[PDB]
C-alpha cells in the first residue's frame, strides 16, 4: 500500500455511488482521507460487484473532497480512467451493471 | 499570525510568509474575504488558490477539463446570469444543480441561480482559470447543437 489505493464495491448501489459518468473516459470515486492534488497520477486496485477480480486502474485525480468536508460527503478522490483498452473495459462493465440507474436522481459520492 | 487559506498557501509552498501576511492584513483592512482578495491580486496561481480553498473551506474540487462537455448543464442558467456572475453550471442530479465557483464566498450568484432554476444549487470549486475558458468552450459545444 505504498502509494497504491484500493476500492472494493460489493453491490450495485456501492458502484452507483462511486461511478462518475460525466468524466471523459469514465471515472471512479475512491474514499480516502489523504489530500491529493488535481492532476496527480494514482494507481487503484478496483474490485467490482460481479467478481473477485481486482482491476488495475492507472488514473489521474480529477476530483477531490477533503477530510472534514462540509456535509455528509465522503473524503476522497475521483480517478479518471486512462485512455486505452484497459480503461474502456472497466467503464463498459460498470455501465452494464448500472443500466438505467445512471440518470437516476439518487445522490452519488461526487455528483 | 498567518491563518485561513493564507496559512494553507504557505504550507503548500505557493506564497512567501511575508507576502501572506501583507495580503491578509490588506484584506482585513479592506473588509474583503481572503480568497476574494487573493484572487483579485493574483498572489498565487488559480489552481493553487483552488487547492488551498478546497481543503480549508471543506469543499469539493473538480478538474473540469476532464468533464464530458456533452453532459453540461449550462442551459439551465440564463445568458444574463452567466455574464453577471463568473460561474460554470456543471451537472444536474434530481433537484440538485452543481455549480462551479472559484470563490468559496459567492452568495448572490448561487442564490440568483436558485431563484432562476427552482433547483437546489450545490457549489463545487473549479479554479478561476478553468471557469473562464470552459464556459466558453461549453457554449461553443452547445451552440453546435443549433438555435
Amino acid at each position: 500500500r505504498q502509494g497504491i489505493l484500493s476500492l472494493a464495491l460489493k453491490d450495485k448501489p456501492a458502484l452507483y455511488s462511486a461511478y462518475m459518468p460525466f468524466v471523459k473516459g469514465g471515472g471512479i470515486f475512491v474514499p480516502t482521507p489523504k489530500r491529493y492534488m488535481l492532476g496527480d497520477e494514482v494507481f487503484l486496485l478496483l474490485t467490482l460487484p460481479d467478481s473477485s477480480e481486482r482491476l488495475p486502474v492507472a488514473g489521474k485525480v480529477i476530483w477531490t473532497t477533503p477530510a472534514g468536508a462540509q456535509g455528509n460527503r465522503a473524503a476522497g478522490i475521483g480517478v479518471q480512467f486512462p485512455d486505452g483498452p484497459e480503461g474502456e473495459a472497466v467503464r463498459n462493465k460498470i455501465e452494464t451493471l448500472l443500466a438505467g440507474l445512471t440518470t437516476s436522481d439518487k445522490p452519488t459520492h461526487t455528483m | 499570525m498567518i491563518t485561513g487559506i493564507a496559512r494553507r498557501l504557505v504550507q503548500d509552498g505557493a506564497v512567501e510568509e511575508a507576502v501572506a501576511r501583507s495580503a491578509m492584513d490588506q484584506a482585513s483592512a479592506a473588509k474583503v474575504p481572503l480568497p476574494q482578495w487573493f484572487a483579485e491580486k493574483k498572489l498565487v496561481t488559480a489552481s493553487q488558490l483552488a487547492a488551498a480553498n478546497a481543503v480549508e473551506f471543506g469543499m469539493s474540487l473538480l478538474d473540469v477539463s476532464a468533464f464530458d462537455a456533452s453532459q453540461n448543464a449550462v442551459k439551465l442558467v440564463s445568458e444574463e446570469l452567466l455574464q453577471k456572475h463568473q460561474v460554470l453550471p456543471l451537472f444536474k442530479r434530481g433537484n440538485r444543480l452543481f455549480v462551479g465557483v472559484s470563490n468559496p464566498t459567492q452568495t448572490r450568484a448561487l442564490d440568483d441561480i436558485k431563484f432562476h432554476t427552482n433547483l437546489v444549487v450545490e457549489p463545487i470549486l473549479v479554479d478561476e482559470d478553468q471557469i473562464r475558458r470552459t464556459l466558453e468552450q461549453w457554449q461553443a459545444s452547445n451552440a453546435a447543437l443549433g438555435s
